[PDB]
């Protein structure tokens, strides 16, 4: 025997890794009407597959 | 070093009558090892010498 004692190697000893997970959350945008600029006028050359303003 | 259960001290007429008699504290260790070294056994540094307080 010795006078220290230790397990690392090969003992019983405790304690782990903890392992655990969060709650879901869901991520909320609010899509504001405004700040989405202007340019040019109507009956004119537009953009293809542009969002409508 | 010497161990004995009677409180009679080593001078006294009780006693063997010889030698001065002196408290002793802890037991004695063999001079070579201190004890406690390593986890798995790799061993320490003991110390060694008589009398030397370390």
């Amino acid at each position: 025997a010795g006078g220290t004692g230790g397990r690392v190697f090969n003992t019983i000893r405790t304690e782990n890794v903890p392992l655990m997970t969060v709650n879901g959350s869901s991520f909320s945008l609010s899509s504001n009407t405004h700040s989405h600029n202007m340019v040019f006028g109507r009956g004119d050359a537009s953009g293809h597959n542009s969002s409508p303003n | 070093y010497r161990i004995g259960s009677y409180y009679i001290t080593e001078e006294d007429i009780n006693p063997g009558d010889s030698i001065s008699l002196g408290f002793g504290s802890w037991a004695k260790v063999t001079g070579v090892i201190m004890g406690t070294g390593v986890v798995n056994p790799d061993g320490s540094v003991p110390n060694a010498q008589r009398v030397e307080f370390q």
